């Protein structure tokens, strides 16, 4: 059930991955608003996060819009996972 | 608050219908699951943040009288069409089984999903080319599965309810 996720789980991998690729200490609060688009095609389950969410920063609540982008692509009867971090910025 | 989806799985006697199916339910492999036994299903699963309930009929056959299969064959939303990668007589009744649902349905479209069953077999007489070929001619999704290692299985219900969620 790996490639089932909840907002929650997108947004803690967000903060995570914001944490590790600018060595920042960001504290996942909430999230506040999230959109989800999905991109069907042949074998394709894919899915565009837009999240606003919550986290500290040196001691103090801030916002942030996170994107995070899923594929679920069946390739020679085999499901292949994939999710990144596309953008994190403070509102 | 829960979304109904209302699954069938269909395919030749031995293919392992039962043995997925259960494995879905009971997260256990049942090996010997009498053939002749049809039998539904209620699943409560979380599926991508929607709370589902799976309402799942494994069919044990096409021929003998059933009100219940009959019913879940028209009424059903999605269908996994099983084969096992070791027997091509199951592959080639592939066939068979979408014309059914494809009749019932009076549909092109409907929601299934290519089921390679048995994939922790060395046994292969079905090349994972020649099931992926025939899945893309139908416009289906293709997965192989083994009940027996539970490989593909959750993939396998969540891409049937991801297709039907596609048409609705
Ligand atoms: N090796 C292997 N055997 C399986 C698998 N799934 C089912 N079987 C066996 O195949 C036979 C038929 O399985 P069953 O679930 O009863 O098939 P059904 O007739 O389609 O319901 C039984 O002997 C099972 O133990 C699998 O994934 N791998
Ligand atoms: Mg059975």
């Amino acid at each position: 059930a790996s490639n089932s996720l909840e907002i929650e789980e997108l947004a803690r991998f967000a903060v995570d991955e914001h944490n590790k690729k600018e060595n920042a200490l960001l504290e996942f609060v909430r999230v506040v608003k999230a959109k989800e688009q999905w991109h069907f095609d042949y074998q394709q389950y894919n899915t565009m996060y837009y999240l606003t969410l919550e986290a500290k920063d040196g001691g103090k609540k801030k916002l942030y819009e996170a994107k995070v982008w899923v594929k679920r692509q069946l390739r020679m009867g085999s499901m292949n996972n994939f999710k990144e971090l596309q953008e994190f910025k403070p509102v | 608050h829960m979304t109904e989806y209302k699954l069938v799985v269909v395919g030749a006697g031995g293919v392992g219908k039962s043995a997925l199916t259960i494995q879905l339910i009971q997260n256990h492999f049942v090996d010997e699951y009498d053939p002749t036994i049809e039998d539904s299903y209620r699943k409560q699963v979380v599926i991508d943040g929607e709370t589902c309930l799976l309402d799942i009929l494994d069919t044990a056959g096409q021929e003998e009288y059933s009100a219940m299969r009959d019913q879940y064959m028209r009424t059903g939303e999605g269908f996994l069409c099983v084969f096992a990668i070791n027997n091509t007589k199951s592959f080639e009744d592939i066939h068979h089984y979408r014309e059914q649902i494809k009749r019932v349905k009076d549909s092109e479209d409907v929601p299934m999903v290519l089921v390679g069953n048995k994939c922790d077999l060395p046994s292969r007489t079905v090349d994972t080319k020649q099931a992926q070929d025939l899945a893309r001619s139908y416009g289906i999704p293709f997965i192989e599965t083994s009940a027996k290692t539970r490989q593909g299985v959750d993939d396998a219900f969540y891409t049937l309810v991801r297709e039907i969620r596609k048409h609705k």
